[PDB]
């Protein structure tokens, strides 16, 4: 089914299907049966964790955990541009917030 | 034969036709399997006495071979079908053995299928084009009291739209 | 319900007639390494048998109406209808000292250009293990040369220490050391002192196997050594097998007033061989998918290893199987099975491996239930001390991270050195003479003056000088076994001096 | 002409069931064909079931399929054309080109399936095969001869990797190459061939140096099990009959064993743990066997294993192991830290790494620097408990030297500029070891832990030192 | 003489067919002898069709179909009484010492019910060990059930050994020693540090009778010993 989305050749028209599938896990638990088999099938994740919801993140994004494979390619130029790093640095974040706790 | 019959419960019959249709001997085994089945159904004594899983292999042996000895068509290779399934423990489904031995006859030297109402013919001509329209027309008018499938068809097209 | 053996092809025969053929089976079906086999019906159970197109197979379910038969070769071989011949006879192996430094397969074989086997006779794949009576309390050291495990893990001759830890920790090293340090006395003359090596492959790259063979021919090894390959890529009865074919090439050594050491590599491979045959065969599985008697297999190979009576010849067999964990897991149905067979266990760990210290040996885990009675009465001498030392340097080893008391300052004095001590680079197995210094000048506090880097060119340099200013007293624990009263202030003068200079 | 026909009895999912008149069954491991309406479907017999009836595997899609439908034993295991005719063409699991460019006009065409050389035909070298990958080349290098796998979890950059491999190998190499796609992502491939067009290596009206062969996952599991062999097959001839160096690339080989999962119940086995098939060992064991350097000439391969959940004792990739020399464990939590690639520098191992085959400095380094980390690892209990505060000197320059040390060993790959923006840097083997050296002596305390990370020799550490101090 | 032969051969799970209500009860001991001695099968089921399905006792290589098969007319049964104080037994009531055939005076079999409700003790008592510790402190039941833990370098044997003594020699009672799953190597030292401290006399009169079932035996051969022993 997932491989059925793809952007065609300008031979082809250039068409696009562009997929979001969804999966329910439980307990958080994404090393279960079928997670794990889509989470190796598509071009990334975005997890979502009740803990980060009710701290009030929303959409409780889980950056740490969450990717796209496509990546820089696929955001608009200026949002890459001043961009720059984000993703790394929110990681440093967490880094510095875990130390923190000390 | 092309006939399929299943392959483990339906070969049975099959494997005794091909030793039976040497020198003209499919004849004599349709009345001699009937007369098996009617004396064991209908007759409460040697039903419960072979159903049961006790005896023993020489015990079933001689029940059979005394009985064969004083019914109708018995001497020729059908004592050979009893031998086989007392010593494999397969006389509680004697009725499936039987039943499959006559579809092998009229299969090959007859048609079978269906058509409406009841049965159709059977014929033993050739070709099925040319034997179901020379009967239809002469079993349509002789008969066919008619106690429907056109007028369910006309209602469903209508509360569909 | 329904059952098998005559069906359709098979039940249109007995109907024209009961005879036909007067003898062989026919094969019912094949696949997955499996054949069903109708007839052969004065067959044995675990009767080797042969099909048309040449490849062998062994009987394993004798079923009422057909024989289950498992397949040596690529199925592919095999058809329906086929014809199956007898060859009444148990599997079996070539045995005796025409096999050594060969490499055969599982049946015995040659894999290695070298022409036939010459077998002093054949043995059967299973013996009954020798029983209560005709055995004797293990007494002689297997001396590895590895000073960790001769030191610290003594394994006595008949033992079966089991080598255990997870993938790539080095466990294959602990027995080839083993292995390469025998030519201390399989060069001599002494039969009752030599000892021949047996080296089960199970389910290994033929790559890994073939270097395996260049490495002790490398060390002159080979000689006196036997290598039962069964490979990555080969029939899983062939894996189910080697280890019994090994164990009755060994107990010919055993038999026969000698001994031998033998080294399963090993046996998780060879449970999970086992498995696919069982499953296979359609055997009901239990814990992991494991038939209910894969306790009984691993019982069977490990009981055969012993020291017999001297009413026997004296003769013996010391077991090395290797089991694999995953992630560490002692409770792993297989590791729980074959740890309560064996007489203890040497125990790795990639955690003491990247710390460098290798071999990578977890004292604290490690046991050999024969343990005192099978260690060279000198280095048992001057190590009593040494299980003690490093107990308590376990215990007080957090403490490495600024106020300590001079006592517990002193234990991570000790201790740091002394592992030190027991690191040793692979191949380099060392002669017990050469062993008992350099424990000794450790244990009794020859080194704490020592920095901790040093210890790498002290060994290297005290041996060479032992041997040339002092090689009497070597040559005197080399001969003697124990330490005189003499001998303790010889070594203790000659260390003294050494460390002074 | 003399041709032997049979007629379908069963579907069921990707099982077919063939029947064939008496005692004239093709044997197993055969192809078979069906001629359907838009081209043709091939079928492997799986088992002899009995009473004339064999058990296939279909090498495509079942629906469609009619029972009675006429069967041909094409006599033999599925053919692939073999040669320098492949080289430049995309190709199927049934060695049919996927390129539209014509047919594949080889004089040869082979089995897929075949035996493993022999015990005595096997080649022993410990030769070293410079990638050019700071973190390879130092502490796990990889064996030209040797076999060579990519453990990861799922996005762990196992794909990224492999392609920066094929980067800078697949030019340096005088020989020629296959790529393996076992069910991966038909993108993945698209991209490989535009890129090898590029690169230079494929040629479309010239000399192309490398074989495409590709059984992605959109594609079923009689498909998915046997592309592999299709792959090495056609590797297997430049090996064997143009007795030369290859280098064969999977991606990913785990879905070799996968495929064999998802058939092995409608073949009628029991599961065995994990519910993998029964066959797991023996099968991966017939198919890595075969991948090997010989007397007739030598394969090199680099295979990327999936790692189901992370969990690297997953019956799985715990077989793969004993099957590769060089094993390259990525991992999460280094790649979580930016560190790419994301190379788990103690479980990494390689044979070669012995004093005898890279000399005793490089064999030094490589175990210091291993030391360090494996403190550096210990330490980090009392250093969230107790902070950097409560640690003896030695210790604090230790963890110092370790940080250092854990960004030198990342490295920006050429094919993952897309993510970094940073143009690829590749990385000779002597100064690889000569900078980590210098590093592990104290001759670069000062300098920030910045400086380290992302760049490729000591060269890039001081001009970014000072890039930044600006 | 009952008499079947082999219908199927599986590890040790050996099929064997009979004659019209001639099948053995289940828990019968069947033989099937062999080169060395004699085979026992122990009967799990009755399959129907005059077919028992049996455990092994011992290996089943070189069975073959067909193969004759005598039925005990009981479960397996052990020699009892004084004749084998001293003795080294097996799951199958065979001496294994090479000391001759136990010549008791009966046999009895290893399967058998347990005193009814009525033959019970009404009271719990002490049975005393003459040990200081246990006494005083983990006092036995008499009659009762004492689960001993510890593995080696405690003096396990020694223990043991001190009360199959003080149990004879206090009260006036023997003691049966039963190996289940035995380490061989520890059967052959027990043996052996048995006859060390006498506890064993081959001259005079033993104190305990030995009941072995190593690891070794297949599974059937393990489950039994105990009850081997037990009717001991
Ligand atoms: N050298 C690198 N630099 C920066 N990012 C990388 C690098 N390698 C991998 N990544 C990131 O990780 C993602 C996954 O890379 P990829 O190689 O597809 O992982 P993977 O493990 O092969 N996925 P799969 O084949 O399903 O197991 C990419 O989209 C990149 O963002
Ligand atoms: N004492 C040692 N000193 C230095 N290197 C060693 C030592 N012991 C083992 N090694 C090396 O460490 C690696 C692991 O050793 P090895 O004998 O393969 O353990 P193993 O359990 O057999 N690994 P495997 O069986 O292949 O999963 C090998 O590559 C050796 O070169
Ligand atoms: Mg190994
Ligand atoms: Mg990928």
């Amino acid at each position: 089914l997932l491989e059925r989305a793809a952007k065609l050749s300008e031979k082809e028209g250039s068409g696009s299907l562009t997929a979001l599938p969804v999966i329910e896990t439980q307990g958080g638990d994404v090393s279960a049966y079928i997670p794990t088999n889509v989470i190796s099938i598509t071009d990334g994740q975005i997890f979502l964790e009740a803990e980060l919801f009710y701290k009030g993140i929303r959409p409780a994004i889980n950056v740490g955990l969450s990717v796209s494979r496509v990546g820089s390619a696929a955001q608009v130029k200026a949002l890459k541009q001043v961009a720059g790093s984000l993703k790394l640095f929110l990681a440093q974040y967490r880094e510095v917030a875990a130390f923190a706790q000390f | 034969p092309p006939v399929r019959l299943f392959g483990v419960e339906g070969t049975y019959a099959t494997a005794l036709y091909q030793a039976a249709a040497k020198n003209s001997s499919i004849d004599a085994a349709f009345q001699s399997l009937q007369k098996v089945e009617s004396t064991v159904k209908k007759n409460p004594k040697l039903g419960h006495l072979l159903l049961n899983p006790a005896l023993s292999l020489k015990d079933r042996n001689s029940v059979i071979d005394a009985i064969v000895e004083t019914h109708k068509n018995l001497d020729g290779y059908v004592v050979n079908l009893l031998k086989v399934l007392s010593e494999n423990n397969r006389l509680g489904c004697f009725e499936k053995i039987a039943s499959d031995f006559g579809v092998l006859n009229d299969a090959h030297n007859g048609l079978l299928k269906g058509t409406v109402t009841s049965a159709e013919p059977l014929d033993p001509k050739s070709f099925k084009r040319i034997e179901k329209a020379l009967s239809a027309s002469k079993l349509v008018g002789q008969g066919k009291s008619l106690k429907s499938t056109k007028i369910q068809k006309l209602n469903k097209v209508l509360e569909d739209s | 319900k329904a059952q098998p053996t005559e069906v359709s092809s098979i039940l249109e025969e007995r109907i024209k007639g009961v005879s036909d053929e007067a003898n062989t089976g026919r094969v019912l079906a094949v696949g997955d390494g499996i054949a069903r086999v109708f007839g052969l019906n004065n067959i044995q159970a675990e009767e080797l048998v042969e099909f048309s197109s040449g490849v062998k197979g062994m009987a394993l379910n004798l079923e009422p109406g057909q024989v289950g038969i498992v397949l040596f070769g690529s199925d592919r071989l095999v058809k329906e209808g086929e014809l199956v011949k007898r060859t009444g006879n148990i599997v079996d192996v070539p045995v005796g000292p025409g096999l050594l430094g060969r490499v055969v397969d599982a049946l015995g074989n040659p894999i290695d250009g070298k022409g036939p086997i010459d077998a002093a006779g054949r043995s059967r794949a299973q013996v009954k293990a020798p029983g209560i009576l005709p055995r004797r309390s293990v007494h002689e050291p297997v001396q590895t040369g590895l000073k960790a495990v001769d030191a610290l893990v003594p394994i006595g001759r008949g033992q079966r220490e089991l080598i255990i830890g997870d993938r790539q920790t080095g466990k294959t090293a602990v027995a080839l050391d083993t292995i390469l340090n025998q030519k201390r006395w399989n060069n001599g003359s002494d039969e009752s002192k030599k000892l021949y090596c047996v080296y089960v492959a199970v389910g290994q790259k033929r790559s890994t196997v073939a270097q395996l063979v260049q490495t002790l021919e490398q060390h002159d090894a080979m000689k006196y050594s036997i290598i039962v390959a069964a490979t990555a890529s080969e029939a899983a009865p062939l894996q189910y097998l080697a280890p019994f074919t090994a164990a009755s090439i060994g107990e010919w050594f055993r038999d026969n007033g000698k001994h031998a050491l033998i080294v399963y590599d090993d046996l998780s491979k060879q449970a999970v061989a086992y498995r696919q045959l069982s499953l296979l065969l359609r055997r009901p599985p239990g814990r992991e998918a494991y038939p209910g008697d894969v306790f009984y297999l691993h019982s069977r190979l490990l009981e055969r290893a012993a020291k017999l009576s001297e009413k026997e010849g004296s003769g013996s067999l010391t077991a090395l199987p290797v089991i694999e964990t995953q992630g560490g897991d002692v409770s792993a149905y297989i590791p729980t099975n074959v740890i309560s067979i064996t007489d203890g266990q040497i125990f790795l760990e990639a955690e003491l491996f990247y710390k460098g210290i290798r071999p990578a040996i977890n004292v604290g885990l490690s046991v050999s239930r024969v343990g005192s009675a099978a260690q060279v009465k000198a280095l048992k001498q001057v190590a009593g001390s040494l299980k003690l030392f490093l107990a308590q340097y376990r215990e007080v080893a957090a403490f490495a991270q600024s106020d300590l008391d001079a006592s517990t300052k002193q234990t991570l004095v000790r201790g740091e050195r002394l592992t030190q001590l027991l690191k040793q680079n692979q191949y380099s197995p060392l002669a017990t003479e050469e062993q008992v210094p350099l424990i000794y000048a450790g244990v009794n506090g020859h080194l704490d003056g020592i920095e901790l880097s040093r210890i790498g060119e002290f060994e290297s340099s005290f041996l060479s000088y032992l041997k040339s200013n002092h090689n009497e007293l070597l040559t005197e624990i080399r001969e003697k076994g124990e330490l005189s009263k003499e001998l303790l202030a010889s070594l203790k003068s000659a260390t003294e001096s050494f460390v002074a200079t | 002409s003399t041709p032997i026909t049979g007629k379908v009895t069963a579907v069921i999912g990707a099982i077919v069931d063939v029947h064939f008149e008496q005692s004239e069954l093709p044997a197993i491991l055969n192809a078979l064909e069906i001629k359907t309406p838009q081209g043709k479907l091939v079928l492997e017999v799986a088992q002899h079931l009995g009473e004339n009836t064999v058990r296939t595997i279909a090498m495509d899609g079942t629906e469609g399929l009619v029972r009675g439908e006429k069967v041909l034993d094409t006599g033999g295991p599925i053919s692939v054309p073999v040669g320098r005719e492949t080289l430049g063409r995309i190709i199927n699991v049934i060695g049919e080109p996927i390129d539209e460019r014509g047919p594949i006009k080889s004089k040869l065409r082979k089995p897929i399936h075949a035996d493993p050389p022999s015990f005595a035909e096997q080649s022993t070298s410990a030769e070293i095969l410079e990638t050019g990958i700071k973190v390879v080349d130092l502490l796990a290098p990889y064996a030209r001869g040797g076999k060579i796998g990519l453990f990861g979890g799922a996005g762990v950059g196992k794909t990224v990797f492999i392609q920066e491999l094929i980067n800078n190998i697949a030019k340096a190499h005088g020989g020629f190459s296959v790529f393996t796609g076992v069910g991966e992502r038909t993108r993945e491939g698209n991209d490989l061939y535009r890129e090898m067009k590029e690169t230079g290596v494929i040629n479309l009206e010239g000399e192309s140096k490398v074989a495409l062969v590709f059984g992605q996952m959109n594609e079923p599991p009689g498909a998915r099990a046997r592309v592999a062999l299709t792959g090495l097959t056609i590797a297997e001839y430049f090996r064997d009959e143009e007795g030369q160096d290859v280098l064969l690339f999977i991606d990913n080989i785990f879905r070799f064993t996968q495929a064999g999962s998802e058939v092995s119940a409608l073949l009628g086995r029991i599961p065995s743990a994990v519910g993998y098939q029964p066959t797991l060992a023996t099968d991966m064991g017939l198919l890595q066997e075969r991948i090997t350097t010989t007397k007739k000439g030598s394969v090199t391969s680099v295979q990327a294993v999936y790692v189901p959940a992370d969990d690297l004792t997953d019956p799985a990739p715990a077989t793969t192991f004993a099957h590769l020399d060089a094993t390259t464990v990525l991992s999460r939590g280094i790649s979580e830290l930016g560190i790419y690639p994301a190379v788990d520098p103690l479980d990494s191992k390689s044979r070669l790494l012995d004093a005898a085959v890279v000399g005793q400095e490089h064999y030094d380094v490589a175990s210091k620097v291993q030391e360090t980390l494996q403190t550096y690892k210990s330490l980090q209990d009392i250093i969230a408990i107790l902070g950097m505060d409560e640690l003896s000197e030695q210790d604090k320059l230790t963890v110092e030297r370790a940080r250092k040390i854990q960004r030198f060993l990342s490295q920006p790959f050429a094919v993952a500029e897309v993510f970094t923006g940073i143009p690829g840097k590749l990385v000779r083997l002597k100064d690889t070891v000569a900078s980590f050296k210098a590093v592990l002596e104290g001759k670069y305390d000062n300098i920030p832990e910045h400086a380290f990370y992302m760049v490729g020799g000591i060269e890039d550490v001081v001009a970014k030192a000072e890039k930044l101090a600006a």
